RNA sequence: UUAAGUUAUUAAGGGCGCACGGUGGAUGCCUUGGCACUAGAAGCCGAUGAAGGACGUUACUAACGACGAUAUGCUUUGGGGA
RNA sequence: CCGAUAGUGAACCAGUACCGUGAGGGAAAGGUGAAAAGCACCCCGGAAGGGGAGUGAAAUAGAACCUGAAACCGUGUGCUU
RNA sequence: GUGAGUCGCGAAAGACGGGUGAGAAUCCCGUCCACCGAUUGACUAAGGUUUCCAGAGGAAGGCUCGUCCGCUCUGGGUUAG
RNA sequence: GUACGCGAGCUGGGUUCAGAACGUCGUGAGACAGUUCGGUCCCUAUCCGUCGUGGGCGUAGGAAAUUUGAGAGGAGCUGUC
RNA sequence: AAGAUGAUGAGGUUAAUAGGUUCGAGGUGGAAGCAUGGUGACAUGUGGAGCUGACGAAUACUAAUCGAUCGAAGACUUAAU
């Protein structure tokens, strides 16, 4: 367990980093954010292997209603995408793909700044 | 709060305005005075 | 509250020998050719932290 | 030989810059380069840039090499004192002091 | 190698001195303004519109002076000599 | 008699800025050099600022520009802890 | 100067990407998220007096940074039987 | 006993502020030998002291472990059957 | 496993340090869908089902990369071999 912020400000923020990290398969973050997301996405790559209904009823929760995606003027909303595209990546291998490169710091607040990426 | 000087025009043409003074010699003599030092301004 | 008395300039200068600041780590790069810190990345060239896996 | 070179009326205070040349006195170029270019903080762009500026009249004008340049000597000192104020509370003030700086860095080889 | 005894080296930092700067502006020197006075003149202005002011006027124009829709000045009479 | 904290409050764009509803009260602020000859040009720099080159007898006189003290702050160092 | 690089930084939900730029937690763009909703909405009076809009700039102001502003510079805007 | 301990640790009920009222004394304003309803308690800890805890140097070479214990602190109560 | 920070401790590829995965404990208490019985609200079966933060083993898939710093060569005097 670990705290940035409040309890549900803390969550929304993690549908959204979560919600994210698929849509660009890497992002820039400070260290903590990415290594709770982290263990979400980690588990939701877990859940895109199985493929059943109730698992589309459990990255429902977490993953955000839609957020439209175009990579060849094609329509997805990161879900079709995951179950449909990722893990089919990745059957091989366990869940467990994430990496985290501790990038640098940041002029502003002085916190570290990293890059983490499921690529 | 509502502080002093809830500001306004009409209250402040009126009393400390000119025609008040030089409709009064009491306000005559003032005005003589904020001659006499040399202002930029009068009424105010 | 507040102080009785002047702190002196004895005083005010033994109570800085602790607010220097520590030499960071560094090292060269591994093919980049100049020097970075431990565990990060270079930010320059390609990126070296095993050799480019980045752009930025 | 010797070099030099200035910076005044920098928009920082004495002491946070002090520091950081606490973290250069005595060493050579290239990782005093490294040591300001790396830390994080609002002193470290300025001081790079006169540093590296210092060694650039030294190039031309006195045409020196870069291997055996070091850091003779470096300081800042105080500056004009823009007094400004912040109100507080009951009806008074308090002035607040943006302070100032003049760098200054004394680039040596240490030979003829 | 043994026991006993003694004793300095350290300066993260500080103090004394010596130097080099930075800060801020006293002193020194000077006057672009003033204080107090002598001799002499003058001691009022205005409904034939004052004193004092507003708004404007310049080739470009914010302010002081100067001037007032004939407007950053007009005519005359003298003086003066680029 | 004063020679910029004096002397008019006012030597400078002052009964101004400013404060107050208003009567009214009331500031701080002089000096480059003989002459603007007020730093062409190169270099770093985004600029500012600076190092150089030059004007000048002198630019540590370079515009916050005569002289530039003390407080205060530093850098190094002989002795010492 | 000391206090002190100490108290404070003036209720609050932001995150990611792409651009810019010398340089971005703070600037523009979008997607998501959250908030008010007899209102943090819309319209006028009193009041203030050019703060309004465009284009540039970032010395100081902004309680941070700032490539931005209600700050500066230039230019331009208010129409009644 | 220790400012009848301790308010830069707390309260603030009476009492020592302003209001009002009862008995009273006073010619009167007002005051008690008294009584009664109510009534604003600020301090961001410089030094010493104290509770905990890290640096630097020393213990005649440098290190890791174990441990002696001059001293100091603590515990110290008591019923019934 | 200790923690305000610093310290202590487990660990750093010649490895199980933390995460994740697979098992497990415990906890919650019969997932979804499907069919069946119901006019439906709802029940039964599929099923001690599904889920699961911190706890327990295993599992190098990812992360502790390559690296730099600091630190001795043992003074004298006696008395011993
Ligand atoms: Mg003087
Ligand atoms: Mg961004």
């Amino acid at each position: 367990r670990k705290l940035g912020r409040t309890s549900d400000q803390r969550k929304a923020m993690l549908r959204d980093l979560a919600t994210s990290l698929i849509i660009s398969e890497r992002i820039e973050t400070t260290e903590a954010r990415a290594k709770e997301v982290r263990s979400v996405v980690e588990k939701l790559i877990t859940l895109g292997k199985k493929g059943d209904l109730a698992s589309r009823r459990n990255a429902a929760k977490t993953l955000r209603n839609v957020e439209i995606l175009n990579e060849d003027e094609t329509t997805q909303t990161a879900l079709q995408k995951l179950f449909g595209e990722i893990a089919e990546r990745y059957t091989e291998r366990q869940g467990g793909y994430t990496r985290i490169l501790k990038q640098g710091p940041r002029r502003g607040d002085g916190a570290e700044s990293v890059i983490i990426e499921l690529v | 709060v509502k502080r002093t000087y809830q500001p306004n025009k009409r209250k402040h043409s009126k009393v400390h305005g000119f025609r008040k003074r030089m409709s009064t010699k009491n306000g005559r003599k003032v005005l003589a005075r904020r001659r006499r030092k040399g202002r930029k301004v009068l009424s105010a | 509250a507040v102080p009785k008395r002047r702190t002196s300039k004895t005083r005010k200068n033994k109570r800085r020998t602790h607010f220097k600041i520590s030499v960071p780590g560094m090292t060269e790069c591994p093919n980049c050719g100049r020097e970075y810190k431990l565990s990060h990345r270079v930010c320059k060239n390609c990126g070296s932290y095993n050799g480019e896996e980045v752009a930025a | 030989m010797e070099a030099k070179a200035v910076a005044r009326t920098i928009r920082i205070a004495p002491r946070k810059v002090r520091l950081v040349l606490d973290l250069i006195r005595g060493k050579n170029a290239a990782e005093a380069i490294a040591i300001l270019k790396l830390t994080n903080k609002a002193s470290s762009p300025v001081i790079e840039k006169v540093l590296m500026s210092a060694l650039a009249n030294a190039e031309h004008n006195y045409d020196m090499n870069t291997d055996e340049l070091v850091v003779k000597e470096a300081y800042a000192n105080e500056g004009p004192t823009l007094k400004r104020f912040r109100p507080r509370a009951q009806g008074r003030a308090s002035a607040i002091n943006k302070r100032t700086s003049h760098i200054t860095i004394v680039v040596s080889d240490g030979k003829e």
